[PDB]
């Protein structure tokens, strides 16, 4: 088979690898060439080289560009991103996930999305999946975040499930870790905004993975890191998690945040109530679907768990602590209350079955019995519209 | 916009131009040579959805009516422009209702004099 | 009942309209073809016989 | 309820409003979880495709 | 009425035996026959009233 | 007329003729094709896919607590698709310290499956004890209950593949029916390393078994690397498991025969140098393999070398 | 049992059929089939 | 099999070749209450039978 | 042993029918317009013409395969 | 006293038992796979050896290799459309609902 | 060319079950 | 597909059938690039910039 | 009979293939699976709709064009069906068709089924009396509104 | 269609009431063995049998005829009598029709030819 | 505008035959062919639209 | 409340009730209403079978874009794409292909869709994915395999795996037709020699003899083979059909058989073989039946 | 062995250089492309279990 020395090329030609107008043999080659496929030359030379390792190693680590990566890393981080494209543009062989990770993270500060989108749409699926990876995609859903694209939080992290192709076949598939922290910036942004569908799609997941407990997992993950280093033994058991400060500090925090949902609930009940006159009280707020709370710790717990129980309330009380770095809990106390209070809201689905707002109750028909219109029909009436009138069926 | 357009051309199953009473019986006309009388139909028998034992009208030869779900053409009729007469589910909105400065002060049923009396 | 008036046509169908006056009738059918949405207010064709 | 076995939750219901511990909301939530959603889970997944 | 109520149930109770029993059975989807499901009811399933004395 | 035939696309005299439509009469299409639809052709490139991982996917469990924890040690292990250049030594000596200290049998035996991996990467000798030390007293040894996470079985024997090992023949045995039965969950990778490396040491009796094997299982046999199967095919000389041969080499497709045949030719041919360690030559299988490819493969009518001594007789 | 009976069952069955054959053929002897040449 | 049914829907075909279109009937549905005899004084007789 | 004897009942309704063509009902044939052809024009080494009806011909066909043929109205 | 009248009377006898004892086996698979019960063809199993003797999975045609001879009447039968019956591809086989 | 391979040995398939009954 | 006069007694559709037309129609791939939906925004920098 | 079933298992035999499997020819009997459906189908047969389940094959009939050219080409250009107009000069796209009852003669008993002498002309004239009655009707304002009760209509 | 051994076995064990082995090896001479369950109808016959109503096949073969639903094995040394037969059998037209190939032969573990030709041609 | 004179999105399909009244034949064909699908397409954006016509949210 | 009775009536199958109730929340109460709703509407017309407005309900819920659809209501009318392509025509449609397949093809636009709702494609039944990736890999293609999927090797190759597997039947380079039909002849005149105007290749079941001129089944009874003569043939058809009977056999046959108990029933109508029959001499009793 | 499987070529002779006659058929403009769009039997087995 030939092969193409991009070296060593001389006038004389010693591989005969060139194609020769007139030797003997050569007319079925000619028409060979003026038969090729539109990418032809540059796709053969693109797959002849480059290509993945027997290991399942990418071919990204090459000597001779090395120091090309560097500087595209180098002026991504300053925060050149048009200088370190113009570079990335000379690139030979399959850069390093790195390179990526710099590209996209330079991205995030200005907001742009296409960009950075375009960049990783670069890394999949033509260059072997080099950019799906953990940082990367964080860095996507981070810039998704700044520019407010609800559409595009979905997408990448639709991209970040992956599919059987990338998962099974390629074994690219991002880190458990990593899925937990997108989903979890993702997951903040729309309850935030107050997005109830998208939020429990993620939210659906988070329980289907059983990431529900996972921020714990992590921080009991690093005391159990310096636990190791210091060379004591180390296990995972329900006590190690609830002396974490993290589970603690929640659970001093329920009897709170349960009647904050009571009080805002209370506030709803009543709004309805008075809009469904158009404004006195009606009877809609006399009596409601939330109970009293006991007096106690054990039944606020109780209480939260049968009302809203459909959600693990107790970590989403430990989601709705930090906003932006800044801890809230020990800062603002109101400001987080009315926080886990909303995802609460938000994300139960028995709680928006009870907040509902009292519609008038539809009138059955039948048609006429001298047809006039087909439009106009004789509407049952209810036995309180008319007091009088015979006695009638349903 | 045919006389009982649907007793015959949706319900019946010729669109009333294919006559179903007839015999297939052995006619004596030059031309009808060639016609055999035929056999009574297949007494407990299940025919393909587009045939019949060719018995009645109410079972063809060939059927033509289809067994899927019939709606007639959405209306050319402008639903914006027409302004029908006010309902009561109307006029005790009527307040927070928007009309075209036609739908206000409309020829018949002006809904301004409504809402001021 | 729905047959009510069946005696203005008898053994013939009922119809909530008299069926004697050419007028009436052309106005009931009108009436009808109209609540269909077969007949009403659309905007103008060509061909429609502008004239 | 939920899982399926509503037999045995029946005297448990009764003898509860027997002695008027049930409230408003708690009849919602158990004649909610008759409908078995734990089961609608096995079976919408396994059973039904 | 209560009796009624009860014995109701009961028939419920068989009959929704041999549904999940039909439905969940694909060798007998094979053989296609509606008569399947009208060849036992609460009239031929078990337990029979008439037999419980015994 | 002439040595140059008329294309009937471009030719009206065909196209407009009596055997064809003239444009006088209206032009419409004759009849509809549906080809791809009635009878549907699975796809198979001629050439070979380009993203699939290519070697043996360890399926990495680890909850995600301990993955923190034991971060500073895992990552001189291999991730995903990266392949980390540190001295199996270390990675060994790292494990022997610490791992008695966490108390997990999954998290244990993970990073044990993970440490396996790495070594055989490398090809260092000194790992099996591992196996010795901790692993075989509660699986291999004298009958003991306890069946051994996937991910463990499956990294060990990619050990015994890649660093050429006796001690493979306990293991594989153990995955069958009657044992743990981890034989259905096999990647082809796996079994592809399997037949090359007992193909190196050539037992006859081993390709046997794993063949055997891999036809009840149901691998896929057309997709199990050529290399693999030729070497391990190669290595048989002994009549029964070559007339088993035989009655197997009928298992495998049209095109596969053909490319197996290819295989062996260029392997013992200019592709020697392909190999680290050169084949042994074995001139009646490479012959058979030959054969066989010969008979599957459609025939071609060459009336010439077939009758050229023939003569008519007037008997 | 019943494998038994019908085993026996069938042989007496061979028997009397064979017989029939050499009876009635007069001969042990049969024919081939034209087939049977080659 | 002998295709005898296929030959009868054929022949249908060939029959229908004569017919006309029914007179319904400027008024419609006095035309078909007419004919099944329902409206006032539209009665019919049955036709008389020789006894047998 | 035999305690009885019984006259073999079977149930042998066919209810369901299927029928599935066989392959060469769709199999494909050359089908062809068909006119009366008024006349013929042939030509290879001589050329001679056939009249068959004299009319002013709608329609001419022309086919080279060997012998040139014109069919005139055809 | 007559059960050398029936199928599970004598000879028979033990078939049904063994079809008995199946059905027992196979009722735990449906109750494992979720009630969704496993591929009459049974294409699900892991194993060959898995398959059992009855199911229709196991090919007996005149020939393996030689399609032409795969069919089961005379000439090879059509599906609507002129889609292959005899022999069907992987893809023309739908479960769907 | 044929036969392929060496034909089964003798071996009686019906004994070894009919033995067991 | 009724029309037993088709090509041999000289009835050559004027329109293509549906039938057909679905048939064809359902025959070839469509191209997925044909869709052209753009939510995102033009990709100044990189897009143009892109791998070789 | 072969041909019906010659190797064939069950009746069911070729449904994995979707087409043959929703046919309705033999009965809709394989189609129902669980008890709901055919609750469903008891249900809704008893209220004389049609069977859901008979939707599976869907069945396009025959268009009503295709009937009407099927017809006029059995007749030969069916004289006998066309109006007298269609035999005049430049005939218009009215006068081009069968010959239909449409909705405009039912109010009408002077003419009964023969109308006699005269009769005809007489309800020309009522016919085109109406189409003024809708012209001033349009004119002024005062036409059907799909929405009226019999008060307003009145 | 093919009948492979272990259908055979599992039929010697677990017999099916309306499936019938049949037996059709010709010679009585070489036939020194009886298959479960099996009817003998030698292969020369077959032409005529299948010919006979029900009555005149019991009274001649002393056995039911099969009826034309019923799942029919045919049986004979080599699986060619069984093959010749089998087209027999389809002919007059029954629907299941089986054929065990090298039947008896790998049953019995004898090696026996139900005729003679062999694989090599006389050179033309 | 209103009318015939402006849209949302135009096609122009160009059609090309070697005849003349192959490409006009051909022209009429596609034409009543997207005559019906336009129909078809049209018609159901009409329900649509009235359905919004008709209420809902913001 | 009504989301449900929406469900119910739409479980029934009953539509014109459930989108009634829609439209009375759609004119009064507008700005409460739910996507269960529309999810109840969809369900409801799959069952009913009616896909063109489980159609119209989809595009109407894309426009608004509020409320926002949920990944069951894409898994709802995911499925009834796939149901209204999985059904069968009645016979009339049914001669060329199956067409409802094109169904299918809507597929690779609504999944576009949900990239511009925000709806995860990942959120979908395992089952329905299956579905829809078989559904893709049917109709969906890049520009990239578009350039390059007319190589002649690749078609080729397509025609080879049809000749493995035994199908040429509709394939182009690889069928061979031969047989041509006739034209019809006139009563107007026998003496009009008619000849071609234009060839075409049509499946023979528009023009083919009735079934009740020819024999009865011919694909069972009668084995058919098209073949061409061996001889110079100096004019007629090259093409003839050898055609024999299924049952057809020597008229020698007696002969080339070996000779049976039979034989000396030659030439007999009503034989008796209760006589000659073996169950006379077999059983102790022996009832005759005639 | 293949019964579809026919002679596209004529007895080579001098009748292909002395007539007009076409060596191939002529592109059917209406065949769609072949392309590669289906499953093993490899797969199937895989996706069910
Ligand atoms: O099919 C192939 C093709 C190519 N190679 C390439 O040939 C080199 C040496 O070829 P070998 O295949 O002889 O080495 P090996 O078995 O020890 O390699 P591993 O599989 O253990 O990695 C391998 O290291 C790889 O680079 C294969 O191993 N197999
Ligand atoms: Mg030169």
């Amino acid at each position: 088979p030939a092969v193409v020395d991009h070296d060593n090329i001389t006038v004389e030609d010693p591989n005969r690898v060139g194609l020769n107008a007139a030797t003997l043999d050569c007319r079925g080659r000619i028409y060979r060439w003026l038969r090729r496929g539109p990418f032809f030359q540059v796709d053969n030379y693109f797959r002849r080289s480059v290509k993945l390792n027997r290991d399942g190693t990418l071919p990204t680590d090459f000597v001779h560009e090395a120091p090309l990566m560097r500087k595209i890393i180098r002026l991504a981080h300053r925060g050149h991103l048009k200088a370190a494209c113009e570079e990335y543009r000379r690139v030979t062989t399959v850069p390093p996930v790195e390179v990526y990770r710099a590209l996209t993270a330079c991205c995030v500060p200005g907001a742009k999305l296409a960009d950075a989108v375009s960049i990783f749409e670069d890394g999949d699926s033509k260059l072997f999946y080099v950019s799906r990876d953990g940082e990367v995609l964080h860095n996507l859903m981070r810039c998704a975040i700044a520019a407010r694209h609800r559409a595009r939080i979905m997408w990448v992290y639709n991209v970040m499930r992956g599919r059987f192709y990338e998962n099974v076949v390629v074994r690219a598939e991002v880190d458990l870790i990593w899925r937990y922290r997108i989903a979890m910036i993702a997951l903040e942004y729309l309850l935030d905004h107050e997005c109830a569908e998208e939020a429990a799609a993620i939210y659906s997941y988070l329980v289907e993975e059983e990431l529900l407990r996972c921020d714990v997992h992590v921080r009991v993950g690093l005391h159990m890191r310096e636990a190791i280093a210091a060379g004591k033994p180390i296990t995972l058991n329900n006590d190690v998690m609830n002396a974490t400060s993290l589970v603690r500090d929640a659970t001093a925090v329920a009897p709170e945040v349960a009647r904050e949902l009571q009080r805002r609930h209370a506030q709803t009940l009543q709004n309805n109530a008075v809009e469904a006159v158009g404004a006195g009280s009606a009877p809609w707020s006399i009596l409601g679907p939330l109970t009293a709370i006991g007096p106690t710790a054990e039944d606020t717990m109780v209480w939260l768990q049968q009302h809203y129980g459909d959600v693990d309330v107790m970590s989403i009380m430990r989601w709705a602590r930090f906003r932006k770095g800044k801890d809230l809990m020990a800062k603002d106390r109101p400001q987080y209350l009315a926080r886990a209070a909303a995802w609460i809201e938000l994300l139960s689905k028995r709680n928006r079955e009870m907040e509902e707002v009292p519609l008038t109750y539809m009138r059955k028909s039948k048609p006429l019995v001298l047809d006039t219109n087909s439009n106009v029909r004789v509407a049952w009436q209810t036995p309180l519209m008319r007091s009088g009138g015979p006695p009638r069926l349903l | 916009q045919l006389q009982a357009q649907d007793r015959i051309i949706c319900g019946t199953h010729g669109a009333g131009i294919v006559a179903h009473q007839t015999a297939v019986n052995s006619s004596d006309n030059p031309m009808l040579s060639s016609v055999t009388t035929a056999a009574p139909a297949a007494d407990l028998s299940r025919t393909k959805p587009h045939e019949g034992t060719g018995t009645s009208e109410r079972d063809p030869y060939i059927r033509t009516l289809h067994n899927q779900r019939s709606a007639a053409p959405e209306s050319s009729v402008s639903q914006s422009h027409t302004v029908n007469a006010p309902t009561v589910d109307e006029c005790e909105m009527l307040a927070e209702r928007w009309g075209t400065m036609n739908y206000w002060h409309n020829d018949t049923f002006p809904r301004l004099v409504v809402f001021l009396k | 009942p729905r047959n009510l008036n069946h005696a203005l046509n008898y053994g013939i169908a009922n119809y909530a309209y008299n069926r004697g006056n050419y007028v009436e009738t052309q106005d009931s059918i009108w009436e009808e073809q109209t609540a269909s949405g077969q007949e009403g207010w659309s905007p103008a064709t060509h061909a429609d016989g502008l004239r | 309820a939920q899982h399926g076995l509503y037999q045995q939750a029946t005297p448990i219901v009764d003898e509860l409003h027997h002695q008027k511990a049930l409230h408003a909301g708690h009849y919602a939530l158990l004649i909610n979880a008759l409908a078995c959603p734990r089961l609608g889970q096995r079976i919408l997944h396994c059973d039904a495709q | 009425t209560a009796l009624w109520d009860a014995t109701r149930k009961i028939r419920s109770a068989k009959e929704a035996a041999l549904h999940r029993s039909l439905s969940h059975n694909t060798r007998m989807r094979a053989s296609a026959d509606l008569k399947h499901w009208y060849e036992e009811d609460a009239n031929t399933l078990r337990p029979l009233a008439f037999e419980a004395l015994k | 007329v002439g040595y140059t035939p008329v294309n009937p696309d471009t030719s009206p005299m065909v196209a407009y003729s009596q055997y064809h439509w003239h444009y006088n009469l209206p032009q419409g299409m004759e009849r509809p094709h549906s080809v791809n639809r009635t009878f549907a052709a699975p796809f198979q490139s001629n050439h070979s896919l380009v993203n699939k991982y290519r070697g043996v996917w360890i399926e990495f469990d680890m909850h995600p607590a301990f993955s923190v924890a034991l971060e500073p040690q895992l990552r001189k292990l291999p991730r995903g698709r990266t392949l980390p250049k540190t001295p199996a030594e270390e990675v060994i000596a790292d494990y022997t310290a610490l791992a008695p200290l966490v108390d997990d049998e999954k998290t244990r035996d993970l990073w044990l499956a993970k440490v396996f991996q790495h070594c055989a990467f490398q090809r260092c000798g000194g790992a099996m004890e591992l196996w010795e030390r901790y692993c075989h007293q509660r699986f291999t040894a004298e009958g003991a209950t306890a069946k051994p996470p996937l991910s463990l079985v499956k990294s060990v024997l990619f050990y015994c593949n890649k660093t050429d090992n006796s001690g493979w023949r306990a293991l594989f045995d153990r995955c069958l029916k009657d044992g743990w039965n981890y034989t259905p969950l096999f990647d082809t990778a796996q079994w592809s390393f399997m037949l090359k490396s007992i193909g190196r040491m050539g037992d006859e009796d081993g390709v046997r078994a794993v063949l055997e094997e891999m036809l009840d299982v149901q691998a896929d046999l057309d997709r199990v690397e050529a290399r693999s199967v030729v070497i391990a095919l190669n290595a048989v000389t002994n009549a029964d498991v070559y007339e088993f041969v035989k009655k197997y080499l009928f298992n495998f497709g049209e095109r596969k025969v053909k490319f197996l045949r290819t295989t062996y030719s260029d392997l013992r041919g200019h592709g020697a140098g392909k190999l680290r360690i050169p084949l042994k030559e074995n001139d009646n299988m490479y012959y058979h393999v030959c054969w066989h490819s010969s008979i599957r493969s459609p025939r071609q009518f060459s009336p010439r070398q077939l009758y050229f001594d023939y003569t008519p007789s007037t008997l | 049992w019943e494998l038994s009976r019908d085993e026996q069952l069938f042989w007496e069955r061979v028997e009397l059929i064979r017989k029939g054959q050499v009876a009635s053929i007069g001969s042990s002897h049969k024919r081939g089939y034209a087939d049977e040449a080659a | 099999t002998h295709g005898l049914r296929e030959k009868e829907k054929h022949d249908f075909t060939i029959l229908q070749r004569t017919v006309r279109i029914p007179f319904q009937g400027y008024d419609m549905d006095r035309f078909l209450a007419q004919q099944k005899g329902t409206p006032y004084g539209a009665q019919q007789l049955p036709p008389n039978v020789v006894p047998s | 042993m035999f305690l009885i004897h019984f006259v073999h009942y079977k149930t042998i309704l066919q209810k369901y029918t299927f029928k599935f063509k066989h392959i060469f009902l769709s199999i494909d044939k050359y089908n062809s317009l068909f006119f009366n052809i008024s006349g013929i024009l042939i030509w290879l080494n001589i050329i001679h013409i056939n009249i068959i009806l004299i009319k002013y011909s709608f329609f001419i066909l022309i086919n080279n395969f060997e012998y040139l043929i014109i069919l005139i109205s055809t | 006293c007559g059960v050398n009248a029936y199928e599970f009377g004598g000879k028979y006898a033990r078939t049904y038992a063994y079809a008995f004892e199946k059905a027992k086996k196979e009722l735990e698979a449906t109750a494992a796979s979720g009630f969704m019960a496993p591929s009459l063809s049974h294409e699900d199993t892991e194993r060959l050896s898995d398959q059992p003797t009855t199911s229709p999975s196991v090919d007996r045609f005149a020939s393996t290799t030689h399609p032409e001879q795969r069919k089961a009447q005379f000439v090879p039968r059509v599906g609507p459309g002129s889609t292959p019956l005899e022999d069907p591809a992987a893809d023309q086989k739908s479960e769907w609902s | 060319y044929t036969p392929i391979w060496k034909s089964d040995p003798a071996v009686d398939n019906v004994a070894p079950l009919r033995d067991e009954d | 597909s009724h029309r037993r006069d088709y090509i041999r007694m000289g009835y050559i559709p004027r329109y293509t059938p549906w039938e057909w037309i679905a048939i064809q129609e359902a025959d070839q791939p469509l191209i997925a690039e044909q869709i052209r939906q753009d939510n995102i925004g033009t990709s100044y920098f990189f897009s143009l910039n892109r791998y070789w | 009979l072969f041909q019906q079933n010659a190797y064939r298992k069950t009746p069911t035999d070729e449904h994995w293939n979707p087409y043959i499997r929703r046919s309705t020819e033999n009965g809709v009997g394989h189609l129902l699976q669980n008890k709901f459906d055919i609750m469903r189908r008891e249900d809704r047969l008893s209220k004389g709709e049609q069977d859901l389940t008979e939707r599976n094959t869907i069945h396009y009939g025959v268009p009503i064009q295709q009937i009407v050219d099927e017809f006029v080409f059995r007749h030969r250009n069916a004289r006998g069906e066309r109006p007298l107009d269609y035999f005049k000069p430049f005939p218009n796209f009215r006068a081009l068709r069968l010959n239909r009852m449409y909705r405009d003669v039912e109010g009408f008993s002077l003419m009964k089924q023969r109308p006699e002498f005269l009769e005809w002309e007489l309800f020309t004239r009522y016919r085109q009396h109406h189409q003024q009655r809708r012209r001033l009707a349009l004119l002024h304002g005062l036409e059907p509104v799909a929405n009226e009760t019999a008060q307003e209509r009145d | 269609h093919q009948v492979y051994l272990k259908d055979m076995l599992h039929l010697m064990r677990y017999p099916e009431p309306y499936t019938h082995i049949i037996d059709c090896r010709t010679s009585t001479q070489k036939m020194h063995r009886w298959v479960p369950h099996s009817l003998w109808l030698p292969r020369d016959e077959v032409e005529y049998a299948l010919q006979l109503s029900a009555d005149e096949f019991l009274d001649m073969y002393g056995f039911r005829k099969p009826d034309k639903s019923d799942d029919v094995i045919l049986l004979s040394h080599n699986g060619i009598y069984s093959e010749q037969a089998g087209w027999e059998w389809k002919k007059q037209f029954f629907q299941h029709v089986y054929n065990y190939r090298g039947g008896t032969n790998e049953l019995f573990g004898e090696s026996y030819s139900d005729m003679n030709v062999s694989d090599v041609l006389s050179p033309w | 505008e209103d009318g015939i004179r402006g849209s949302e999105v135009t096609y122009k399909i160009v059609l090309e035959g070697f005849w003349d009244h192959h490409v006009m034949k051909l022209a009429e064909d596609v034409c009543m062919f997207l005559k019906d699908v336009g129909r078809q397409i049209v018609e159901e954006k009409l329900v649509a639209v009235r359905r919004l016509l008709q209420g809902g949210a913001v | 409340t009504y989301e449900l009775v929406m469900l119910a009536l739409s479980l029934q199958g009953n539509m014109v009730e459930a989108e009634s109730i829609l439209s009375f929340l759609r004119s009064h109460h507008s700005e409460h209403i739910t996507v269960e709703s529309f999810n109840a509407l969809l369900l409801g017309h799959r069952e009913a079978r009616q896909f063109d407005c489980c159609d119209a309900i989809w595009q109407e819920l894309v426009d608004r874009r509020w409320p926002r659809a949920s990944p069951l209501t894409a898994e709802l009318y995911l499925r009834s794409i796939m149901d209204h392509a999985n059904t069968p025509t009645s016979e009339p449609l049914q001669s060329f292909a199956n067409i409802n397949v094109v169904e299918k093809k809507k597929v690779p636009l609504v999944l576009a869709q949900m990239d511009e709702l925000g709806v995860p494609r990942t959120h979908l039944s395992r089952v329905l994915m299956d579905e829809v990736e078989d559904s893709l890999r049917k109709f969906q293609t890049y520009r990239s395999r578009f350039y390059e999927w007319g190589r002649a090797v690749k078609q080729f190759d397509f025609i080879e795996f049809r000749r493995r597997n035994g199908w040429l039947y509709d394939l182009h380079l690889m069928k061979c037709t031969t047989k041509q039909v006739g034209p019809l002849r006139d009563f107007n005149d026998p003496d009009a020699v008619q000849g071609a105007v234009a060839t075409a290749e049509i499946p023979a079941f528009f023009n083919e003899r009735p079934a009740w001129e020819r024999p009865p089944l011919e694909e069972t009874l009668y084995v058919t083979t098209n073949k061409e003569r061996y001889d110079d043939v100096r004019g007629g058809d090259i093409y003839y059909d050898d055609t024999r009977g299924l049952h057809d056999r020597s008229p020698t046959w007696m002969n080339e058989v070996p000779e049976t108990r039979y034989d000396r029933l030659y030439g007999v109508n009503h034989p008796d073989i209760a006589k000659i029959g073996i169950r006379r001499h077999l059983n102790v009793e022996y009832v005759n039946r005639k | 062995m293949l019964s579809q499987n026919v002679a596209k070529t004529t007895v080579p002779s001098y009748y292909m250089i002395r007539t007009n006659l076409p060596h191939r058929k002529p592109q059917n403009q209406w065949e769609g492309v072949y392309y590669y769009s289906g499953i093993t039997k490899r797969q199937r087995h895989l996706i069910l279990l």
